């Protein structure tokens, strides 16, 4: 599988950098309350292939 | 000379399993799914079935969707203007699922055994049949999907006894009863509801949902199309899940929005809010248990035990909430959505196993040689042997430039030359003045269908063919044999001949 | 005894490899990429080397770096009380090396060589030898980078005359001139720089970019680490890129956020544009060539051949300015990052005894196959496979008491008798009459170093048998071949032949 | 995978042989005759042929 999490790393990661941007206010806020369950997903998804952190 | 492939032609989608070995599979249709969709659709006057017909189904109106509910009456359908019947159509199906079994085993297959539920007809039933043949199947046999889902268990080798099977379809729902009496089956009792299962699972869950989800945030969901299925899938793996887990999340973020934007549908859910929130299925189910309980007069203890079908069977409350009601623990690990074509393929490898019969062809009962050189016994042709045959092996020279040699051809069985019977003595000469070493020469004995035994002894590099053939006349085979190798076992140390082997000593030219 | 592995020992990173086959492999060490970093540190009574102690190196007091500068001299080093010369670092470095080439073997490992730079004088060379022989391997050789890689290309064995070696590793740059008399190799001019290289190739795109992020939003990224660390990471890679394509993008979104929230950098970058930013880089590059051409007192026209070495040789541009420097293509044949332990494994390659086989007319020119029932050609030795080899099948036979087998040899590539070369036929008679696929018949193919094949069919039963030797399967000139390789193609669909699953019709019931 | 025998038929007489194993032996009538006679009849039920 490796080539994938490996070249999945950055994109995951942008996920744990996006994760934090709070010092927010908004309904802005609604799309970020979007990504918090991809993000908890993708890592359900290499977790099934068995790739920790 | 095919195998019995056997298929469970259901409402919902239909199996197709087959034995191999001690062992009996189930053929997967050329997608993934070991398990196939009945239906079929018509476009280019080119037939498309399974699955991938449940794709394209909402393009050409025609699409015929369980048919084997019309199967044994009158009915016809029209599709672009033409009329088809029942066995027609479940025919084509059948003309796939023959076809891809055929795929699978890149044997052509005819030989069928196909399956049909406890409370079919005799019209239905030589609607099936009748389809069969259309397909071009020739049945062997047409069996009852209860029974077919018995061999599972197989229990016709076991106690006369009565016993519930209760099949929970995906679409359908049926229960059967039937007390097996002479290690077959009187079928009983039948009953149970039209319209009934998974889905009808799947279905509250998904109700629950949406109907929460306006409830907070007001939009009914059943609106858009889109997040209808999301929802309906999400609801399905819910599930699976809930098959064996306590407890899970759906998430279906971006799933629809508000003017505050994006709307994530997020939750928790339980095992139990779930097990209640069906519990309506749940206690609808039994009526026709029971019904059929008395419907053959018998009480619910009057049972042995109670199988196991349908494979949105394995639930949590349907199970805890049977055999409670009911006789010992639901019989388990036959994986029921293909435990009817299980059952099938099983009859059906019974049916190819019909012929014990027995035979004579020949053995040559009793091994040949020739007296080989060093003054032993060896072999050309092992003792049972067959209708003639042939051997043929090589040997050489015996000393330095030996211009002739003879061939003794003996009968029998012991590793030391005269210590068997014998048969004719020719030689060969023509030999020429070859040092010993590679004078190679090719002696065969043939032999040929009554136990006529030719033999031939030719040199290899000059082509000197002379050779004999033995009438089989002198050699007796009455006793003579079953004594003589007897022989053989009261004198088997008789590997002291090694001596001669060892004898090899005069080999020093 | 053991295989002699060739080393290259970068200041920088060092580089091991070792030759199986005639061609050779390049240890991957336990890390999975190529050549491991050599630096070193201890923390307590251990050893780390490569990448994982360069990580480490910022939680060290204890790193040694870049060490081969000090090689060839008394220079010590002081950790726990304790000093060390370079021989005894870089021959820990070497340690771990040799360790890992082991474990790809896995037979223990003896025998090495080493080579040095372009440059390295008496005491330097046998200083490193030192090195190597306290690592615990005995050094049969020690050669100059340069000898090195060119002779991984070989011209060793080409006619008198001279070289051009052009190394640019990662932070700094060589320039060797090496004349080849008599199939032997001599130094005549070192030039170079040890502050240039790709690495600062690297840099300019980097500061590049942090001047134009300056020049709109004003942060300095160069300030903040990680976005430091990122933009490197990204500035290779665009590097990379750009050595193939005319653009591409750089992509980082959320760098950083000011005050106002999340900051995205993008952009595209030319080939052209950094080609600019690069230019002086370069031309700074054909500054020691010319160093050294006077150093040669010449000319570009004496220059015979020249080399590349080191990965950013991959850089258009810098190959660009070495091309309308001396009028004359570089010779790029091989994978210019590893050329250098590659010379080195064939230095020790010719050293521990596998001269070199020349070794041609290797494969089969095309399949071979005998037809088989229905006229289908059975492929038994494939196009291209390597001729000095053989191949045995078994076939049994087409109807009930057949008596006799006809094989015909064919050769081509195409899936029917009729469009196949027809090499021979012969026949095998004899065999016992009796249903069909049960007696086995087993024909061999045999192929000898000329291209001559022989084959044998013989019975399993019988050992009866019979064989042909097909004259050539060669002997014609090669564009009827390829004329062949095209027409299979040309006709993909003979693939109907598929026709003959009808013709597996043969079986009656 | 039956076997398969050569007749000759015509005015005089007919006979048959067939291949058995490695060459060609003709048969046995349910009497001898090694030539069975042109010839057939019947009166009233079963029939024969041959002398």
């Amino acid at each position: 599988a490796q080539s994938l999490a490996s070249d999945l790393l950055p994109v995951l990661d942008n996920f744990e950098r996006a994760l934090k941007i709070e010092t927010d206010n908004e309904q802005a806020k609604s799309i970020l309350q979007g990504m918090e369950m991809v993000y908890r997903s993708l890592v359900d998804a290499l977790k099934k292939e068995g790739v920790e952190a | 000379m095919s195998k019995i492939i056997g298929i469970d032609l259901g409402t919902t989608n239909s199996c197709v399993a087959v034995l191999e070995g001690g062992e009996v599979k189930v053929i997967p249709n050329p997608e993934g799914n070991r398990t196939t969709p009945s239906v079929v659709a018509f476009k280019n006057g080119e037939r498309l079935v399974g699955e991938v017909a449940k794709r394209q189904a909402i393009t050409n109106p025609n699409t015929i969707i369980s048919i084997k509910r019309h199967m044994g009456t009158d009915y016809k359908v029209e599709i672009e203007g033409k009329q088809y019947t029942p066995q027609e159509i479940s025919a084509i199906i059948l003309q796939y699922l023959k076809s891809y079994a055929e795929d699978y085993l890149g044997e052509p297959v005819t030989r069928a055994v196909i399956t049909v539920p406890a409370y079919f007809n005799d019209a239905q039933r030589q609607a099936t049949k009748d389809a069969g043949r259309i397909a071009g199947l020739e049945v062997e046999r047409i069996i009852n999907e209860p029974t077919a889902a018995a061999l599972a268990y197989g229990l016709d080798k076991e106690e006369d006894q009565t016993i519930l099977v209760y099949d929970l379809g995906g679409g359908t729902f049926d229960v059967s009863i039937l007390e097996l009496g002479d290690g077959v089956f009187e079928v009983k009792a039948t009953a149970g509801d039209n319209h009934l299962g998974g889905d009808d699972f799947d279905q509250v869950i998904i109700d629950y949902l949406v109907n929460q989800f306006k409830q907070e945030h007001g939009i009914d969901l059943s609106k858009d199309k889109m997040a209808l299925q999301r929802l309906k899938d999400a609801a399905e793996k819910a599930k699976k899940e809930l098959s064996g887990v306590t407890q899970t999340q759906i998430s279906l973020p971006f799933i629809s929005a508000n003017e505050n934007g994006p709307l994530h549908l997020e939750m928790t859910l339980t095992r139990a809010k779930f097990e209640e929130l069906s519990a309506h299925l749940v206690e609808r189910t039994m009526g026709p248990v029971r019904q059929a309980l008395q419907d053959a007069g018998l009480t619910p203890a009057d049972i042995d035990k109670v199988i196991l079908v349908g494979g949105s069977t394995r639930i949590p409350a349907v199970q805890e909430a049977i055999k409670r009601e009911l006789g010992k623990e639901p019989h388990k690990g036959v994986n029921p959505d293909e435990v009817v074509a299980i059952g099938a393929a099983i009859q059906g490898g019974v049916i190819a196993g019909e012929v014990k019969d027995v035979v004579l062809l020949d053995v040559t009962p009793l091994s040949l040689g020739i007296e080989t050189m060093g003054g032993v016994f060896t072999k050309l042709i092992e003792r049972n042997t067959t209708i003639p045959t042939s051997k043929s092996q090589v040997f050489t020279t015996a000393a330095d430039n030996q211009t002739t040699v003879d061939i003794h051809v003996l009968q029998g069985e012991r590793p030391m030359a005269a210590d068997n019977k014998s048969l004719g003595r020719f030689q060969l000469t023509g030999i020429p003045p070859a040092p010993r070493g590679v004078p190679q020469i090719e002696v065969t004995f043939d032999i040929d269908a009554n136990g006529i035994v030719h033999v031939r002894a030719k040199d290899l590099g000059t082509n000197k063919e002379q050779s004999i053939t033995i009438k089989s006349s002198s050699g007796l085979s009455e006793e003579e044999i079953q004594r003589m190798i007897k022989e053989a076992e009261e004198n088997a140390e008789a590997d002291r001949k090694r001596k001669e082997a060892a004898e090899l000593r005069n080999e020093a030219d």
